[PDB]
C-alpha cells in the first residue's frame, strides 16, 4: 500500500484532483430493462470508467489472473439454480444474495478507490444501495426466511454508512409485462423460469423504498424506456445536473484520505461481511472449508502473495 | 528519578527548587533555611537508610522548625498556667504585657 | 482492635472458650459487614429496606460462621487436652463450613466449606505455631 | 468412584466453585456510580487498615 | 480578629459541604464561587494578594463557562436545591453539627493538636521580614519566567495541546 | 484527523510518561500524568460512537480523581517536609494514599472495575496504547518510592488484583475485556514483586508489553473482537495460529516459554523474602489465567470452527497488514527463555 | 456463563456502535410578540429555535 | 538495587571499567541462539506475509540475523559487566565486614553424630 | 495555621467524598472535582506563604493551569454525553457492561 499519511502530507489531495465530471453515477432498473448499454454509453461519452454488474465471479475476475474460478471457490452459489428452484433446502437463494452483495461491495470499494485516486468518475450498474430490493423480493416471495433478512440487514448496517452515496442515481421504469417480454426474447431458459410476482416485488421494492431514500440524499433520474434506449438526452441531463445536497459537500481532504485508506485496504472492506453469525445458509464447516481453502491455495497463482509465485513468472523473488 | 536525562546532560530542569533551602529570588531565604541545610549536608553521601538513623538530630530540629509542634505546646502551657493564676488572683500582668509600656525603636 | 486480635492469642487454646468465641464472632461480624457493604454497593437492592435486610443476613451468616469455628475449636482443644494441634482448627473450620452450608441451604456448599475452611484454619494454626509471615517486611 | 464421586469431588467441584466465583465477581451492572461507591469503600478500608497497623 | 481565619476556613468547609451535597449545578457553581471568594480571602490573609486574586479571577471565568454549560445542557425542568429535598437539608445540618462536634473533640480531648481554642490566632504568620523589598508572592510567579522555564513551557504546552484536544473532541 | 492534531496528540502522549520518568520533581511527575491523560482522551473519543463516549467519560473521571489524590499526597508531603519528594520520613498515610491513587490509575483490583469497560468500546490500537504505554509512568512513580511503601497494603492489592483478573478473564468472551483482565493479573504480579525488587517489576513489565503487543496486532489483523471472530482465523490467516498459541501459552507462563520467566523469578524473590503463602496463591490464580488462555487457544487454533461463504472472497483478496515489528516481538516473547540470566539483572 | 442476574445481557455490536432510541429534539418555542417592540404590536410569531 | 553505588554514572550502556572485562568470544551459544532467533523471525515474517519461507527476502533474513547478533553481543557485554560489578561489590563488602562472615569450623564425620533412621 | 490546614484537609476530604459518591449529574461530579482543585490550591498557597518559598510559588499557578485543562476536557466529554443522550445523567452511560 503506497498511499498513506505520508503520501497525503507530500500531496495527493483528492479535492485538488477533482473536477466537474468526478461523479458516482449508478444505473438501476429491473432484471431486463435497458441498463447495460445505457451505463456503457454514458461512461463512453462522458469519459468515466464503466463498471458492469458485479456478478458471482467479480472477485475472481478482479483478483489473480482474472479467469472465472470454480464455483466452490467463488461462492458455491448459482443464479441458474436459483432460477430453477428458488425454495431449495440447501439455501442457495440467500447464499447467492449475500455473495452478490459482497461482490457489489467490493465493486463499490474499487470504484471509490479509482475515483479518489485518479479523479475519473465511475458509472456503476446497480450498486450496493439497490440490492435490498432483491432481498425483499426473495423474502416476499417466500424464497428465504426472516433470519436471512435480519442477517442481510445487519451486514448492510455494518458496511453501508462508511462509504459515500452515489452522486446520481438513474432509474429505468419498465413495466412487468415488458420485463416478461424482454426476458422471453433474451432466450435464457432459467431466466424464463421466473415469476411476475417476483418482478412485481422487485418493482415495488424500487418504488416504495429505493427511490425516496436516495431522493433525500442524491439526484434521482427516473426515466422511461423511450427516454432511455437513447443515451444522449440522459447525458445532457447529467451534464446540467446541480449537486447541492448529500454528504459529498461536507467532505474535505482528510475525510477523503481516510475513506481512500478504507477503500484501498480490501480486508476492512469485506471485514463485516464475514461476521460469525452462524446462519446455516452461509456457514460451511471445518472439513469443507479446509478442503476448499487447500484447493484454492493449490490453484495456480494463488499459493503465495501476488508477485511471489514462481510458477506464473514472478522474478527476483529472493530479493524481495 | 526513574530516568536520569537531567543528570546525564547536566541540565537542571526542576532540580534547583526541590526544597526550601534552594535558590530563592532576590536572596530572600525561606523559613528554616539553615535547619534544612544542616539536614541535607548531613544526609549526603551516606544513603537513605543511614540518614534516618544518624541524621535524626538534624531532622528532628528541622521538623519542629517547620511545624512548630513543640513551640505551640510550650507556648500553650504558659498561657494556660497564666490564665489559671488569674482566677486565683496570685498573679498580675506587668504593665508592658498589658499594653502600657515604654516603646523603643 | 489490634489489641483485640492480639488478646485472642494471649491465652493458649482450650482456655477462655467464651473469650475466643466472642473475639472470633466479632472478627467474623466485621468481615460480614465488609462483604455486605461491597455487595450492596456493587449490586444495589430494590429498596433501602431490602439493602439493610441483606446487610443483616450477611453479617449474621458470617458471625455464625466465626462463632461456630471458634467455639468448636476451643471445645475440641478442651476435650482432646492438646492446644497445639491443627486438627482442632480443622474441626473448627469444618464446623464453620457446615454453618455456611446451613445458612445457604445446600449440602454441597456445606461440604465445600468444610474442606476449604478446615484446610485454611489448619494452615493458620501451623503458621502461628511455626512463625509464618503473611506480609513480611522486605529484608533482602 | 471413578465416573461419579471422584469427579464430583475434585475436578467438577473445582470447576463449579470457580464458575460461581467468576459469576459473583463479574455480575456487575456497569454503573460508575456503583463503581465509585466501591472505590470509596476501598479507600475507607485502606485508611482503617493503616490506622490499625500504625 | 484573631479567629478571622478560622471563621473563613469554617465558611470554606461549609461551602465545600454544600458542593459535595450536590444541588442543581447552578447552586453548586454558586457555592463554589463563594468558596473561591473565601479562599481568596484566606490567601490574602496569609500573605500576598496575587495568588488569591488570580484564583478568584480564574474561577470567575471558569464558572462563567460552567454556568453557560449548565444552563445549556445540565438542566432539568425542576432543579434540585439544598432545601427542596428533606434528605439533602438533613445531611446539610448534620454536617454542620458534625463539624461543630469535631472541633469540640479536637479542642477538648486532643488538646494542642491541629485545633486549639486558646492558641487560635497566635500561629497565623510565623516569621516575616520586617525590613525588606520584593517580598510579595508575585515575585516568585514572575520568577517562573526566569527560574522555572521548564514549568513555563510545560504550562504553555498544556494549554496549546488542550486547545488541540478540545478541537478534536468537539469536532463531531 | 489531520496530521497537525495527530502529531500534537501523539507527541503529548509520548511526552507525558517521558516527563514523569525524567522528573526528579513529584509535581512534574504529576503534570506528566496530566499530559498523558489529557492527550489520550481524544484518541479514545475518536470513533465518535456512544460506547467510546462512555469509555472516555469513565476514563476521564477515574484518572482525574486519582490525579487529585496524587496531588493531595504531594501537597501534604510538601507541607510536612518542605520538599517535593517522599524522601525518607514522609507520613505513612501520605504514602498509602499515594499507593491508592497510583493503583487506581493503573487499573488493578479492587480499583479495576473501569478497565474492561474503558478498553471495551475503543478501537484495538487504542487498547494497545492504553494497556502498554499508560502503565509505565505510574509504575515509574511507584518504583521511585519502593522502600517507603507499605508491604502489607501492596501485597493485599496484588492478591486481589490477580484474583479478580483471573476470574474476569475466565468469565468474558470479548478480546479486549480478556486482555484487560490479563493486564490486571499482570499488574498484580508486578506490584507483588515491587517492594522487594523493582528490577523484577521492570522485567515483568517489559515481558508483559512484548507479550501483549503482538496479540493486539493479531487482533488488528481482522478486527476480531470475539472468540468466534478469532476462531475463524484459520480461514482468515492460517499462518498465524502457531504464533497465537505460543504467545497465549507464554502469557499463561509455561516453561519453556519466556513468559514463565517473570513469574518464576518473582516467586523466587518472594520466597527469598519469606511470603510462600502469597506466592502459592498468586501461582494458582496464574493457573486460572492459563485456563482461560487455554480455552482461547482451543477456540482459535487447535479446533477449526465453522466458517461462512464470504471468507472465500476474503481469501481472494490480499493484505499487507502485519508490520515488521510483529514477528520480532513474537519471537522475542516466545523463545527467549535460555537468555534468562541476560534478561534479569 | 449465563445466570439469573446476567441472562438479560446482549452481545456487544461488531462495530462498537449501539442503536439508541431517537430522542425528541427539544427545540424551544418562543412567543415573539404580540407585546413586543419588534412585532409591531399585533404579530404572534411563534419561533421554533435551536439555540 | 545497584543504581545507588558509589561512582555510578547515569545512563551509559558500557562504562570504561566494562572495557576491562574479557569480551564475548562472538562464537558462543548465546549469540548463536540470537542469530537463530533472528533467522526464525525472518522465516516467521515470510510465512506471515505469504512469501516463500526461505526463497524470498534473503536480504531481509540477513539483516534480521545480523541485527540480532549485534544487539545480543552488546547486551551480553553489558550483562557480563553487571554480573562482574555485582561480584566485585559482594567481595568488597565481604572483605570490609569480616566479623559478620566468620570462617566456620566444620567438624568431620567422626566428631559429628548424624542420627540413623533405619528403613525396614 | 494548623487549624486552617486541618479545615482545608477536611474540605478536600468532603469534596473527595462527594466526588466518590455520584448523584444524577456529571456536572455535579465535575464541580466536586473543581472544589478539590480549589482546596489543593489553597493548601499549596498557604504552605508557600508560611514557608516563604518563592521558588515554590509557581506551583499553584501550574495546578490552576493543568486542572483548568482537565475541566476543559471534562466539559468537552460532557457536551459529547449530552449530545448523545439528551442529558448528562450518569445512569445513561452504562451499556459497556456487556
Ligand atoms: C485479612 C486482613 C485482616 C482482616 C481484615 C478485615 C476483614 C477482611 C475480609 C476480606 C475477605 C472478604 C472480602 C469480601 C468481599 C466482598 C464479597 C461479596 O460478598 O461479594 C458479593 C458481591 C456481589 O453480591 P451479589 O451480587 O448480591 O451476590 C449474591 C450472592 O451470590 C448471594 O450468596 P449468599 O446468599 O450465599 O451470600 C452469603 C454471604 C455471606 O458472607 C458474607 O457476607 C461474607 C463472608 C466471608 C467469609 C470468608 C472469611 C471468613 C474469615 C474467618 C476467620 C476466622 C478466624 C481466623 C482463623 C481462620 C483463618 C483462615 O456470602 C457471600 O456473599 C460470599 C461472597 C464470596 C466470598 C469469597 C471469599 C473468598 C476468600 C475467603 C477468605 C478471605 O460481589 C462483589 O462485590 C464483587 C467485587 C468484590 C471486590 C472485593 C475486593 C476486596 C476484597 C478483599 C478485601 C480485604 C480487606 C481490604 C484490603 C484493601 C482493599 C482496598
Ligand atoms: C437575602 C434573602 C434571601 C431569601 C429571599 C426570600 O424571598 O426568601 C424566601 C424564603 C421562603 O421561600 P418561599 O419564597 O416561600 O419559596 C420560594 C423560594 O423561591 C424558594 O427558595 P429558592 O427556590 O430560592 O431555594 C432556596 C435555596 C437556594 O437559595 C440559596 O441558596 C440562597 C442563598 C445563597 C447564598 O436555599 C436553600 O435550600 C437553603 C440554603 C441554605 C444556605 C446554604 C448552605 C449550604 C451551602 C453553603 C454555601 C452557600 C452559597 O425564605
Ligand atoms: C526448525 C524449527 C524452527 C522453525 C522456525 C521457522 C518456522 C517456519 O517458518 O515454519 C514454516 C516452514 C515450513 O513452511 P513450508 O512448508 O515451506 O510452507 C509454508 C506453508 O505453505 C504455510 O501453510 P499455511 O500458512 O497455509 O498453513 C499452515 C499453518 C496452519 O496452522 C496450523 O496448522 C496451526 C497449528 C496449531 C498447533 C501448533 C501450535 C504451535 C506449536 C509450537 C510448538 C509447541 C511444542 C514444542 C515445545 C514448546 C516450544 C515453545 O501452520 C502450520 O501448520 C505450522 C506452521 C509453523 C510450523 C513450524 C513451527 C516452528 C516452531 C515450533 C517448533 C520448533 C520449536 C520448538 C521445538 C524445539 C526443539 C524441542 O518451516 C521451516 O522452513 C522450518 C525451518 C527449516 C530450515 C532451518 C534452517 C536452519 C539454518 C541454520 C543456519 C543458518 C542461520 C544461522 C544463524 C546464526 C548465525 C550466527
Ligand atoms: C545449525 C544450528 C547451529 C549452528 C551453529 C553455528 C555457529 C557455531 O558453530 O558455533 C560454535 C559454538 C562454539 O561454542 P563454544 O564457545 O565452543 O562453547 C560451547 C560449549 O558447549 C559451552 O556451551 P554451554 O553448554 O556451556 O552452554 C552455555 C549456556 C548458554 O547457552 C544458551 O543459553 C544457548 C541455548 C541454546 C538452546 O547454555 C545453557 O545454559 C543451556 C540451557 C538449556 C536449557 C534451556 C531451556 C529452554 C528450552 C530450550 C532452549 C530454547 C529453544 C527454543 C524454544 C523451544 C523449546 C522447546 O557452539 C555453539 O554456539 C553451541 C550451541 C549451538 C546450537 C544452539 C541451539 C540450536
Ligand atoms: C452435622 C451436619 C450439619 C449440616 C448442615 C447443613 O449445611 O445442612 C444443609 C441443609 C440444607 O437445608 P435444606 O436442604 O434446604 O433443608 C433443611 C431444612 N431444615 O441445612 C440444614 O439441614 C439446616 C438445618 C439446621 C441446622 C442444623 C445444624
Ligand atoms: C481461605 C479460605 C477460602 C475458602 C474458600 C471456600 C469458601 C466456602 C465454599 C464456597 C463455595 C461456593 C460455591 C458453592 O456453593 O459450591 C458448592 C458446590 C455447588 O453446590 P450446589 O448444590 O450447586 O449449590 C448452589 C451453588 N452454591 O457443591 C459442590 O461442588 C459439591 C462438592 C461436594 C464434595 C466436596 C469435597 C471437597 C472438594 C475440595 C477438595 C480439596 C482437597
Ligand atoms: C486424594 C488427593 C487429594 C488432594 C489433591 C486434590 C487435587 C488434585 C488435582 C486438581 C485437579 C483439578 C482439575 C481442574 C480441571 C478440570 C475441570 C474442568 O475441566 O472444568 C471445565 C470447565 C469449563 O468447561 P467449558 O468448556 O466452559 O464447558 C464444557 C463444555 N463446553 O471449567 C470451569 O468451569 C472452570 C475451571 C476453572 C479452572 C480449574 C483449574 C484451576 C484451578 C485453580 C485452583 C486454585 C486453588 C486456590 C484457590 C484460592 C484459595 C481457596
Ligand atoms: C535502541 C536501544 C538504545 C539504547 C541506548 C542506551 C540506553 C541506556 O543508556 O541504557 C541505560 C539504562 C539505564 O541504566 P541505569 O543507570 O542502570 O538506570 C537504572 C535502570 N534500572 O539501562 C537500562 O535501562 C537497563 C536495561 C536495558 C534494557 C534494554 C532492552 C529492553
Ligand atoms: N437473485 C438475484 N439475481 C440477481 C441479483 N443481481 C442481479 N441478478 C441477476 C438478474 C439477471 O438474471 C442477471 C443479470 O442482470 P441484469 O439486470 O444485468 O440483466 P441483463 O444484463 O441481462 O440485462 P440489462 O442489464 O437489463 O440490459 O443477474 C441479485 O442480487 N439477486
Ligand atoms: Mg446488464
Amino acid at each position: 500500500l503506497r498511499y498513506g499519511l505520508l503520501a497525503a502530507i507530500l500531496g495527493d489531495k483528492t479535492t485538488k484532483k477533482l473536477h466537474e465530471y468526478s461523479r458516482v453515477i449508478t444505473v438501476d432498473g429491473n432484471i431486463c430493462s435497458g441498463k447495460n448499454k445505457l451505463a456503457k454509453e454514458i461512461a463512453q461519452q462522458l469519459g468515466m470508467k464503466h463498471y458492469p454488474e458485479a456478478g458471482i465471479q467479480y472477485s475472481s475476475t478482479t483478483t489473480g489472473d482474472g479467469r472465472p474460478l470454480d464455483i466452490e471457490f467463488s461462492g458455491s452459489c448459482s443464479l441458474e439454480k436459483f432460477y430453477d428452484d428458488p425454495k431449495s433446502n440447501d439455501g442457495n437463494s440467500y447464499r447467492l444474495q449475500s455473495w452478490l452483495y459482497a461482490s457489489r461491495l467490493l465493486q463499490y470499494a474499487d470504484a471509490l478507490e479509482h475515483l479518489l485516486s485518479t479523479g475519473q468518475g465511475v458509472v456503476l450498474e446497480r450498486s450496493i444501495y439497490s440490492d435490498f430490493v432483491f432481498l425483499e423480493a426473495m423474502y416476499n416471495q417466500g424464497y428465504i426466511r426472516k433470519q436471512c433478512v435480519d442477517h442481510y440487514n445487519e451486514i448492510k448496517r455494518l458496511t453501508l454508512p462508511e462509504y459515500l452515496p452515489p452522486h446520481a442515481v438513474i432509474y429505468i421504469d419498465v413495466p412487468v409485462p415488458e420485463v416478461q417480454s424482454r426476458i422471453q426474447k433474451k432466450g435464457d431458459p432459467h431466466e424464463m423460469k421466473v415469476t411476475s410476482a417476483y418482478l412485481q416485488d422487485i418493482e415495488n421494492a424500487y418504488k416504495k423504498t429505493f427511490l425516496p431514500k436516495m431522493s433525500e440524499m442524491c439526484e434521482v433520474l427516473v426515466y422511461d424506456s423511450w427516454e432511455a434506449e437513447d443515451p444522449t438526452k440522459v447525458v445532457e441531463d447529467i451534464e446540467y445536473l446541480k449537486y447541492n445536497k448529500g454528504p459529498w459537500l461536507k467532505q474535505d481532504d482528510w475525510t477523503f484520505h481516510y475513506l481512500r485508506m478504507l477503500v484501498q485496504d480490501k480486508t476492512e472492506v469485506l471485514n463485516y461481511t464475514t461476521i460469525p453469525v452462524y446462519l446455516p445458509e452461509i456457514t460451511i464447516g471445518a472439513h469443507q472449508g479446509s478442503r476448499i481453502y487447500n484447493s484454492f491455495r493449490e490453484l495456480p497463482g494463488r499459493k503465495y502473495a501476488p508477485g511471489y509465485n514462481a510458477e506464473v513468472g514472478d522474478k527476483w523473488i529472493w530479493l524481495k | 528519578p526513574f530516568l536520569d536525562i537531567q543528570k546525564k546532560l547536566g541540565i537542571s530542569l526542576d532540580r534547583h527548587f526541590m526544597f526550601l533551602s534552594a535558590e530563592q529570588p532576590y536572596k530572600n531565604a525561606a523559613r528554616c533555611h539553615a535547619f534544612e541545610k544542616e539536614w541535607i549536608e548531613c544526609a549526603h553521601g551516606i544513603g537513605g537508610t543511614r540518614a534516618k538513623k544518624e541524621c535524626k538530630i538534624e531532622f528532628d530540629d528541622f521538623e519542629e522548625c517547620l511545624l512548630r509542634y513543640k513551640t505551640m505546646r510550650r507556648m500553650h502551657d504558659i498561657k494556660k498556667q497564666r490564665e489559671k493564676l488569674m482566677k486565683e488572683g496570685k498573679y498580675t500582668p506587668p504593665p508592658h504585657h498589658s499594653g502600657r509600656e515604654e516603646p523603643r525603636p | 482492635v489490634k489489641r483485640f486480635f492480639e488478646s485472642y492469642h494471649e491465652v493458649p487454646d482450650g482456655t477462655q472458650c467464651h473469650r475466643k468465641t466472642y473475639i472470633t464472632t466479632a472478627l467474623g461480624g466485621i468481615c460480614g459487614i465488609i462483604g455486605s457493604a461491597y455487595s450492596v454497593s456493587l449490586n444495589p437492592a430494590d429498596s433501602t429496606l431490602e439493602a439493610v435486610a441483606r446487610v443483616g443476613r450477611y453479617t449474621f451468616t458470617a458471625a455464625a460462621i466465626g462463632a461456630m469455628f471458634g467455639l468448636t475449636t476451643c471445645v475440641s482443644a478442651q476435650v482432646r487436652e492438646k492446644p497445639d494441634d491443627p486438627l482442632n482448627y480443622f474441626i473448627g473450620g469444618c464446623a464453620g463450613g457446615l454453618t455456611l452450608g446451613a445458612r445457604t441451604h445446600s449440602y454441597g456448599t456445606a461440604a465445600m466449606g468444610c474442606v476449604y475452611m478446615g484446610t485454611a484454619a489448619a494452615l493458620f494454626k501451623i503458621g502461628k505455631l511455626e512463625g509464618w509471615e503473611l506480609f513480611p517486611t522486605p529484608k533482602v | 468412584l471413578d465416573l461419579i464421586w471422584l469427579e464430583k469431588t475434585i475436578p467438577k467441584s473445582t470447576s463449579t466453585l470457580h464458575t460461581n466465583m467468576t459469576t459473583l465477581t463479574t455480575n456487575q451492572k456497569g454503573l460508575i456510580k456503583l463503581y465509585f461507591m466501591s472505590f470509596l469503600i476501598n479507600i475507607i478500608l485502606i485508611i482503617i487498615l493503616y490506622s490499625i497497623n500504625l | 480578629m484573631n479567629n478571622y481565619i478560622f471563621v473563613l476556613s469554617s465558611l470554606f468547609l461549609v461551602g465545600c459541604l454544600g458542593l459535595a451535597l450536590k444541588p442543581s449545578p447552578i447552586y453548586g457553581g454558586l457555592g463554589l464561587i463563594v468558596s473561591g471568594f473565601v479562599g481568596c480571602l484566606m490567601v490574602l490573609g496569609f500573605g500576598g494578594s496575587f495568588l488569591g486574586l488570580m484564583v478568584f479571577l480564574i474561577y470567575l471565568g471558569g464558572m462563567l463557562v460552567v454556568f453557560g454549560y449548565t444552563t445549556a445542557m445540565a438542566t432539568e425542568e425542576y432543579p434540585e436545591t439544598w432545601g427542596s429535598n428533606w434528605l439533602i437539608l438533613g445531611f446539610l445540618v448534620l454536617g454542620v453539627i458534625m463539624e461543630v462536634f469535631l472541633i469540640c473533640v479536637l479542642n477538648y480531648y486532643d488538646e494542642v493538636g491541629v485545633i486549639n481554642l486558646d492558641g487560635l490566632g497566635d500561629w497565623l504568620m510565623y516569621e516575616v521580614d520586617d525590613v525588606g523589598v520584593m517580598l510579595e508572592g508575585g515575585i516568585g510567579v514572575a520568577a517562573m519566567y526566569s527560574c522555572a522555564t521548564w514549568m513555563m513551557v510545560v504550562a504553555g504546552w498544556s494549554l496549546f495541546a488542550g486547545i488541540f484536544i478540545i478541537i478534536e473532541i468537539t469536532r463531531d | 484527523m489531520n496530521p497537525i492534531t495527530l502529531a500534537i496528540i501523539y507527541f503529548t502522549i509520548f511526552l507525558g510518561p517521558v516527563i514523569t520518568m525524567s522528573s526528579t520533581n513529584l509535581m512534574l511527575m504529576w503534570v506528566g500524568l496530566e499530559f498523558s491523560l489529557l492527550a489520550i482522551i481524544p484518541m479514545l473519543i475518536n470513533k465518535k460512537n456512544p460506547r467510546s463516549t462512555e469509555a472516555a467519560t469513565k476514563y476521564f473521571v477515574t484518572q482525574a480523581t486519582a490525579s487529585m489524590i496524587i496531588l493531595l499526597a504531594i501537597v501534604l508531603n510538601y507541607k510536612q517536609l518542605g520538599t517535593w519528594m517522599f524522601q525518607q520520613q514522609t507520613n505513612g498515610l501520605i504514602l498509602n494514599m499515594t499507593l491508592m491513587a497510583l493503583s487506581m490509575k493503573l487499573g488493578l483490583a479492587p480499583f479495576h472495575f473501569w478497565l474492561p469497560e474503558v478498553t471495551q468500546g475503543i478501537p484495538l490500537h487504542m487498547g494497545l496504547i492504553l494497556l502498554t504505554w499508560q502503565k509505565i509512568a505510574p509504575l515509574s512513580i511507584l518504583i521511585q518510592i519502593y522502600p517507603l511503601l507499605n508491604s502489607t497494603i501492596i501485597l493485599m492489592l496484588a492478591i486481589t488484583s490477580i484474583f479478580m483478573g483471573a476470574w474476569g478473564g475466565l468469565n468474558q468472551t470479548q478480546m479486549r475485556k480478556i486482555m484487560a483482565y490479563s493486564s490486571i493479573a499482570h499488574m498484580g504480579w508486578m506490584l507483588a514483586i515491587l517492594p522487594y525488587n523493582p528490577s523484577l517489576t521492570l522485567l515483568n513489565l517489559m515481558i508483559y508489553i512484548i507479550l501483549t503487543a503482538p496479540m493486539f496486532m493479531a487482533l488488528m489483523l481482522n478486527n476480531s473482537m470475539t472468540i468466534n471472530s478469532i476462531s475463524l482465523l484459520w480461514n482468515k490467516t492460517p499462518a498465524m495460529l502457531t504464533m497465537i498459541s505460543l504467545m497465549l501459552l507464554s502469557l499463561g507462563g509455561l516453561p519453556p516459554l519466556t513468559g514463565f520467566l517473570p513469574k518464576w523469578i518473582i516467586i523466587t524473590e518472594l520466597m527469598k523474602n519469606n511470603c510462600l503463602i502469597m506466592a502459592t496463591l498468586m501461582a494458582m490464580m496464574a493457573l486460572l489465567n492459563l485456563f482461560f488462555y487455554t480455552r482461547l487457544i482451543y477456540s482459535t487454533s487447535l479446533t477449526m470452527f465453522p466458517t461462512n461463504n464470504n471468507s472465500k472472497m476474503m481469501t481472494h483478496q490480499t493484505k499487507t497488514k502485519p508490520n515488521l515489528m510483529f514477528s520480532t516481538l513474537a519471537i522475542m516473547s516466545t523463545m527467549t527463555l535460555p537468555l534468562a540470566p541476560q534478561l534479569i539483572t | 456463563y449465563p445466570s439469573k442476574e446476567t441472562a438479560h445481557w446482549k452481545p456487544p455490536p461488531w462495530n462498537d456502535v449501539d442503536i439508541l432510541k431517537e430522542k425528541a429534539v427539544t427545540n424551544m418555542t418562543l412567543n415573539f410578540g404580540p407585546q413586543h417592540p419588534a412585532a409591531h404590536g399585533v404579530l404572534r410569531l411563534v419561533l421554533e429555535l435551536s439555540g | 538495587m545497584m543504581n545507588g553505588r558509589p561512582g555510578h554514572e547515569p545512563l551509559k550502556f558500557l562504562p570504561d571499567e566494562a572495557r576491562s572485562l574479557p569480551p564475548p568470544k562472538l562464537n558462543d551459544p548465546r549469540l548463536v541462539y540470537m542469530g537463530l532467533l533472528g533467522y526464525c523471525t525472518g522465516l516467521m515474517d515470510n510465512m506471515l506475509r505469504m512469501r516463500p519461507v526461505m526463497r524470498a527476502g534473503l536480504h531481509r533474513q540477513l539483516l534480521f540475523v545480523t541485527s540480532f547478533v549485534f544487539a545480543g553481543y552488546f547486551y551480553l557485554k553489558r550483562q557480563n559487566y553487571l554480573y562482574a560489578v555485582k561480584d566485585h561489590d559482594m567481595f568488597g563488602y565481604i572483605k570490609l565486614h569480616p566479623e559478620d562472615f566468620p570462617e566456620k569450623e566444620k567438624k568431620t564425620y567422626a566428631e559429628i553424630l548424624e542420627p540413623f533412621h533405619p528403613v525396614r | 495555621m494548623p487549624s486552617t490546614f486541618f479545615n482545608l484537609t477536611m474540605a478536600f476530604s468532603l469534596s473527595l467524598l462527594g466526588t466518590l459518591m455520584f448523584r444524577s449529574h456529571l456536572m455535579s461530579t465535575l464541580l466536586c472535582l473543581e472544589g478539590m482543585v480549589l482546596s489543593l490550591f489553597i493548601m499549596t498557597s498557604v504552605t508557600s506563604l508560611n514557608s516563604n518559598s518563592m521558588s515554590s510559588m509557581p506551583i499553584p499557578i501550574t495546578i490552576l493551569v493543568f486542572a483548568a485543562c482537565e475541566a476543559a476536557v471534562g466539559l468537552a466529554l460532557l457536551v459529547k454525553v449530552s449530545n448523545t443522550y439528551g442529558t448528562d445523567y450518569v445512569q445513561n452511560l452504562n451499556l459497556l457492561q456487556c
